[PDB]
């Protein structure tokens, strides 16, 4: 009782930190895969998804 | 691997550099088979005639004889920032 | 009058063991930043990684 919202998020226990995947923001996230180039420091992050 | 380095950017330096204030001539049309250089003179009847191009050979300032080699270089043994951790402004 | 475009190889091709051509992964592509043999190689060492 008092529980707000409720939702189905990938697993954390099982997409670990050792697989690279950062899953805090809601969705998965991983550092230097695909990065763009040719653009401001900041741009590479949407890439991260 | 050296492509994009050269499509995606120093094609921009170009298209860049064409526009500079000094680049007056028309170096080429893209077609080898008909391009030929437009050709001035000054020019007076009283008879001086100064081409504006002119055959001389080699001169001082080192411009006119072409290494082709220089394109070795260029395909393995430079960097660009497009090409090379990997991300650079 | 004409309308010049590019045309993935998927767009033409479909062989299931060929050419990954189901929509999710057509996502993916349409997710990623424009490449090149350089970004790919990037991506595969940090997979292996």
């Amino acid at each position: 009782y008092g529980a707000a919202v409720v939702n189905i998020d990938l697993n954390r226990d099982f997409f670990d930190t050792a697989t690279g995947i950062d899953l805090t923001k809601g969705i998965p996230l991983v550092q230097d895969l695909l990065v763009p180039i040719g653009v401001t420091a900041g741009a590479e992050q949407s890439a991260e998804y | 691997n050296i492509a994009v380095a050269h499509t995606d950017h120093l094609s921009v330096v170009y298209a860049t550099m064409s526009n500079f204030m000094l680049n007056f001539t028309n170096n080429f049309s893209g077609n080898h088979a008909t391009f030929k250089p437009d050709q001035y003179v000054i020019t007076s009847p009283e008879g001086s005639y100064k081409p504006i191009i002119e055959r001389q050979g080699e001169t001082v300032d080192g411009l006119t004889i072409i290494d082709t080699s220089i394109v070795w270089p260029i395909l393995c043994q430079c960097t660009y920032p497009l090409v090379r951790s990997i991300m650079e402004e | 009058r004409y309308h010049e475009s590019v045309l993935e190889i998927a767009d033409i091709f479909d062989q299931a063991d060929f050419i990954q051509t189901s929509d999710a992964v057509r996502q993916l592509r349409a997710l990623m930043p424009t490449l090149s043999t350089s970004q790919i190689r990037h991506a595969i060492e940090r997979i292996a990684q």
